[PDB]
Formats: C-alpha cells, sequence, structure tokens
C-alpha cells in the first residue's frame, strides 16, 4: 500500500500554498493522515494531522498560518498554508498516523481501587473507586481519584515527499545537451544545465536502461540556477549498433526532451 | 527541539546507541518513536512505542527508556544503516508530535574504496549555444572526503568552477559531481584541461583536450 | 478450677459482631467477684436473675458471646432489640436468661485515622433467628437487577467496616461485648457459685 503526494513544485512569496495527498491500498476512513515537513539542514517539523473522525490538530507554534481539510470521496487530504516564505522551501511528507490518548487511573499513596469487597477493581463504575486506608465497606469514605493522562503518536508509513521551493523566479527549462564517449565499457552522458528549481526526472530510453545509469545530484550555479548530468556505463561494442537516448523531463517548465547520445 | 547529540559513530558488527534527552511533558509520558532517514529515500519507521519495532523492521534495533530520555539500540552495524536518526512524541496532545535535533551516524571501518573518475568535455551541441561546460563525475569512494581542482594546461585554474557535496550511492560508497563553466574562447585556446581529484591523500585525474 | 472469665473478658483482642466468638463453659466455679469489683464495665444488666444473686446460683452449661460493636448499639444487645447489630449480626431471643456486660475498648480498638477492621453485617436478607452467626459473603441484591454473585451497582458487599477513629465521642467509640447465656437443662448442674 502506498500515499502519493502532489502539488505545486514553486510558489511565490507570500502566497498561499497548497497542497493535496491521494491513498492506494486503503482510504480515509481507515487511519489517520500527518503532515511533515524538512527543511535540509534542518531537523523534521510536525504540522499537523486531521484522524479517521474528522477533527485536527496541529503545531502550536506553526498553527497561524495553516489549514488541513479533507475529502474522502476521492481519498484525498489537503493541506494549505499561507504567507509562505523561503524558510519553508522544504520537502512536505503526508505520512500515515497512529495516534490515541489515555487515561490513568490512579488513587493518592494512601488509597487503593477496589470495590467494596476489597478485590482490586482497575474500572471507572459499577461502585468500584479508590478507597482508605485498612477498609473493605460500602459506606468507607471515597477520595478524590487522580487522573494522568499519556499520549500515543507515530508514523506507520511515509509517503514520498514533495519538494517545494519558495522563489521569486520563473520555472526556466533546462538546456539538455548528449556527453558522447581497460575493461571493455564505455560513458555515455546527458548534461542538464541551467533550470530552476529542483526536480528533474532522468530516465534512459524511456525506462528500459536500469543497470548502469548513474544520475548524479545537481549543483547550484552561482547564477541561481540548477544542473545537473546523469551518465550510464555501457558496452563498448554496443556503440553505433544501440542508439542510446535520454528521456529528460522538467516538468514545472512543462518540458520533456530527448537526446540521442551520438557517436 | 529535542536534544540529540549532534552524530554517532561505531564500527560494523559492533554496538551503539544515541540517546534523546526531552521533558517531563514530552519524552516523559513515553510512547516515543525512533525513524530512519536514509538520504535519498523517504524516511523508515524505526520504532514506536518505547520499544515495538514496526511491522517489516529487523531486530537489530531496540528502543529503551529512563524518565525523560529515550534510547536507539543497535548492535552488528550494517553499511545499510549509515543514516540520519530522529526520536520524536507527543507533548501535551496526541496531535502535536515533536522531533529531535537529528543525530548522523558514522558506520566505520568499511573499505576504503578510491574514486572512479570521468571527464567530459563541453558538447558541439553546446559550443553551438557558444557555451562551454567540462563535466567530472566521480563514482564509488569511501569515506565521502573528497577536493577537486581543475588545471588548464597544467596551471591550476580558480573561475568557472562548481562542486556537489558528496552524496549516497546504492552501495552505501559516495559520489559526486564538478563543473567547470567556460567561454568557447577560452576552451579552445588550451591545450589541457584537467580534472584532479584528492581522496583521503590520494590523487586521481583525468584530462581532456579540445579537437576539431 | 475456676471459670475462664479471664480468658474472656481480659482476652487481649476480639471478633467483629457479624462473626461473634462463642466459649463454651462448663465443669468451672463461676466466682464473679472479678467482675462485681471491675468497675471499669459500661454495662451490667442481667435478665433471668438478679444481677447481684449469682455466686448462689448453678447452671448446666455457659455460653460466653464475645464480640465488638460501637457504643450507640450497645443498648441493642437486649431481649427484643432491633437495629441493624441486632437484627442481623447478634440477636438474643426474648425469653434470654443470662447477662450482658460491655465496656470501652477505645485505647485497643481505635488507630488514629479510624481503625477499619471489625465488621458488621450492613445487608441481608431476612432477619437473624436467635444466637445465629452469619457469615456469609454473598453478594447481596440491593436493586432490582440480579446480581449473580457479581459486585457492581446495586450490588454490594453485604459486610461494613466500622470507622473507628479515637477522636470520636464515647457513643462512637469501640465497645467490647461479652454476653453469658445460662442453661439449666435437664441434666447435671456443672456450673456453681462459690456460694450455692
Ligand atoms: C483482667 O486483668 C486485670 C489486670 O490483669 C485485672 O485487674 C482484672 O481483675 C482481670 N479481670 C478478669 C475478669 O480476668
Amino acid at each position: 500500500v502506498q500515499l502519493r503526494e502532489s502539488g505545486p513544485s514553486l510558489v511565490k512569496p507570500s502566497q498561499t500554498l497548497s497542497l493535496t495527498c491521494t491513498a492506494s491500498g486503503f482510504s480515509l476512513s481507515d487511519k489517520a493522515v500527518g503532515w511533515v515537513r524538512q527543511a535540509p539542514g534542518k531537523a523534521l517539523e510536525w504540522l499537523g494531522s486531521i484522524d479517521t473522525g474528522g477533527n485536527t490538530g496541529y503545531n502550536p507554534g506553526l498553527k497561524s498560518r495553516l489549514s488541513i481539510t479533507k475529502d474522502n470521496s476521492k481519498s484525498q487530504v489537503s493541506l494549505s498554508v499561507s504567507s509562505v516564505t523561503t524558510e519553508d522551501s522544504a520537502t512536505y511528507y503526508c505520512t500515515t498516523v497512529h495516534q490515541r490518548t489515555s487515561e490513568k487511573r490512579s488513587c493518592p499513596g494512601g488509597s487503593s481501587r477496589r470495590y467494596p469487597s476489597g478485590a482490586s477493581c482497575d474500572v471507572s463504575g459499577g461502585a468500584c473507586a479508590c478507597y482508605v486506608s485498612n477498609c473493605r465497606g460500602v459506606l468507607c469514605p471515597t477520595l478524590n481519584e487522580i487522573v494522568a493522562y499519556t499520549y500515543e503518536w507515530h508514523v506507520d508509513a511515509w509517503g514520498q515527499g514533495l519538494l517545494v521551493t519558495v522563489s521569486s523566479a520563473s520555472t526556466k527549462g533546462p538546456s539538455v545537451f548528449p556527453l558522447a564517449p581497460s575493461g571493455g565499457t564505455a560513458a555515455l552522458g546527458c548534461l542538464v544545465k541551467d533550470y530552476f528549481p529542483e526536480p528533474v526526472t532522468v530516465s534512459w530510453n524511456s525506462g528500459a536502461l536500469t543497470s548502469g545509469v548513474h544520475t548524479f545530484p545537481a549543483v547550484l550555479q552561482s547564477s541561481g540556477l540548477y544542473s545537473l548530468s546523469s551518465v550510464v556505463t555501457v558496452p563498448s561494442s554496443s556503440l553505433g549498433t544501440q542508439t542510446y537516448i535520454c528521456n529528460v523531463n522538467h516538468k514545472p517548465s512543462n518540458t520533456k526532451v530527448d537526446k540521442k547520445v551520438e557517436p | 527541539v529535542l536534544n540529540q547529540p549532534s552524530s554517532v559513530s561505531g564500527s560494523l558488527g559492533q554496538r551503539v546507541s544515541i540517546t534523546c534527552s526531552g521533558s517531563s511533558s514530552n519524552v516523559g509520558n513515553g510512547y516515543v518513536s525512533w525513524y530512519q532517514l536514509i538520504p535519498g529515500s523517504a524516511p523508515r519507521t524505526l520504532i514506536y512505542g518505547d520499544t515495538s519495532r514496526a511491522s517489516g523492521v529487523p531486530d537489530r534495533f531496540s528502543g529503551s527508556r529512563s524518565g525523560n530520555t529515550a534510547t536507539l539500540t543497535i548492535s552488528s552495524l550494517q553499511a545499510e544503516d549509515e543514516a540520519d536518526y530522529f526520536c520524536a512524541s507527543a507533548e501535551d496532545s496526541s496531535s502535536n508530535a515533536v522531533f529531535g535535533s537529528g543525530t548522523t551516524l558514522t558506520v566505520l571501518g568499511q573499505p576504503k574504496a578510491a574514486p572512479s573518475v570521468t571527464l567530459f568535455p563541453p558538447s558541439s551541441e553546446e559550443l553551438q549555444a557558444n557555451k562551454a561546460t567540462l563535466v567530472c563525475l566521480i563514482s564509488d569512494f569511501y569515506p565521502g572526503a573528497v577536493t577537486v581542482a581543475w588545471k588548464a594546461d597544467s596551471s591550476p585554474v580558480k573561475a568557472g568552477v562548481e562542486t556537489t557535496t558528496p552524496s549516497k550511492q546504492s552501495n552505501n560508497k559516495y559520489a559526486a559531481s564538478s563543473y567547470l563553466s567556460l567561454t568557447p574562447e577560452q576552451w579552445k585556446s588550451h591545450r589541457s584541461y584537467s580534472c584532479q581529484v584528492t581522496h583521503e591523500g590520494s590523487t586521481v585525474e583525468k584530462t581532456v583536450a579540445p579537437t576539431e | 478450677n475456676l471459670c475462664p472469665f479471664g480468658e474472656v473478658f481480659n482476652a487481649t483482642r476480639f471478633a467483629s459482631v457479624y462473626a461473634w466468638n462463642r466459649k463454651r463453659i462448663s465443669n468451672c466455679v463461676a466466682d464473679y467477684s472479678v467482675l462485681y469489683n471491675s468497675a471499669s464495665f459500661s454495662t451490667f444488666k442481667c435478665y433471668g436473675v438478679s444481677p447481684t444473686k449469682l455466686n448462689d446460683l448453678c447452671f448446666t452449661n455457659v455460653y460466653a458471646d464475645s464480640f465488638v460493636i460501637r457504643g450507640d448499639e450497645v443498648r441493642q444487645i437486649a431481649p427484643g432489640q432491633t437495629g441493624k447489630i441486632a437484627d442481623y449480626n447478634y440477636k438474643l431471643p426474648d425469653d434470654f436468661t443470662g447477662c450482658v456486660i460491655a465496656w470501652n475498648s477505645n485505647n485497643l480498638d481505635s488507630k488514629v485515622g479510624g481503625n477499619y477492621n471489625y465488621l458488621y453485617r450492613l445487608f441481608r436478607k431476612s432477619n437473624l433467628k436467635p444466637f445465629e452467626r452469619d457469615i456469609s459473603t454473598e453478594i447481596y441484591q440491593a436493586g432490582s437487577t440480579p446480581c449473580n454473585g457479581v459486585e457492581g451497582f446495586n450490588c454490594y458487599f453485604p459486610l461494613q467496616s466500622y470507622g473507628f477513629q479515637p477522636t470520636n465521642g464515647v457513643g462512637y467509640q469501640p465497645y467490647r461485648v461479652v454476653v453469658l447465656s445460662f442453661e439449666l437443662l435437664h441434666a447435671p448442674a456443672t456450673v456453681c457459685g462459690p456460694h450455692h
């Protein structure tokens, strides 16, 4: 089973950011949905969750800009925030949450949980209570119970994360160029120069190529634009024989382009 | 928020543990949970409920707690266990979770693999765009400690260089890249462009040259 | 030898009134001078005999029933009396022949904060017949809902603890009681006073 995030990859400062999340293998009356985020270099921050019942809880120090909504006919939960800033540039995760509040019925030191017959109890009704000292009896004075609350919480499964860049810049598409070439191997590549923002998809022959495709992390050119490379280790004699094409998909610019790595 | 250590280290096959120090209203309740962040992957759910393993979790791990401090315990360290680790629990409400500052694991004792360098000249098409970008790619090295230099005709080059910071591969070794951006009037003028890589004192380099 | 009036009255401890203890007195010489003189007694009433004319009276068998109650209930230890103790714990017959002797035991049976160790029967389905002892903890059905032996709402434990705290007034302080029942059966008399 799995979760699937979706939403903008770029948002201008001070705008409202809107993300959505769908379920597969389960739906929105079986678990609770939570939203986590991480700004790289920083720790994980809790945002808020909405449970099977439908009410919401949030992060106190961050709730002033938050909202969670739900619609289980689409199997959808929507997260949203206002006055977005660049501190919030981060990966936003849709999470399967398990949570429940629980009480403890404690008596003061000089008292215990029992029925009038003296037998231990451990409930909160039918004539059982905190009774005093040496006693067994029906009219034996009772006294105020002490109630402790413990809170359960844990995430049993994670989405794959949605990367959000907050910037006042356009979704410039990449310029994609081919990189032509003691062990019998050869190197093919595709240079994906200046673009903005992350991410980028790089398949090879539309996924036909798997073993060998070492795709690399991008850099941040001092210009403010990203650029990366994707290299493939191939056998040297298959060149020319096998036409190799890299399929680069930058979706924020709505551009997918393919290039041959020509000899 | 929770006071984790910045980093921790152990050895392959050995034992190591992380501490997570909070307060009475958040960790004192118990029901603490631990998660594993292997970079480039969505995190794992390690522990939930002070000690209970999540579905599909290996038993190499186990939780522990004393009062306001939780402990994550592992032995038989694997290379795939290098990652960040985050504790968390609820504070005053079942719908308000707090994480810790995060702790990075170093699994000492892995093979100090030497880097494998590949170097690409600016592509002809890129030059048709009147731009040049030399591409130096580095695979299969450990640890993630490396320094890159560029030499034009055996002389050091300062301007035009941008270098990644390393990242994990599938086999828990590291990989990185470096780009030397040039004007074609510079690239056409020189005879050697060399990418030199320093890894734990060892040097591995490649060199390209312009042709027609 | 002498009757063990000491073993009873001067006993170091007593039973809860629902489980009142009975000691059989036979083949001895009942000398009451200890009791005539022991002026620490709060109550000394005799029924069927003159309280003074004891040491010249023979009886076939004597029964010493000892227990602990509270002050207000000492009145109930008499023929033809009603209340919690007389009805559900210790009933005396109307033709009672014997003596009721009771004294305060506040120094012995009162823990500060309450001695919750002496019990009395709170609920019972019928009144006690004379000299009957009910020791059952059978769950009493106080309500209309049947209990079926499980405690709950309107289903109560039939016994309750005395709240014997020292600072109480005298009427609520614990009292130790001994009821001597004399049986003049159609048999040889085995208990006589130093007189006769
Ligand atoms: C009980 O003992 C006390 C002191 O030992 C004594 O004064 C009293 O006569 C005794 N009474 C009986 C009935 O044994």
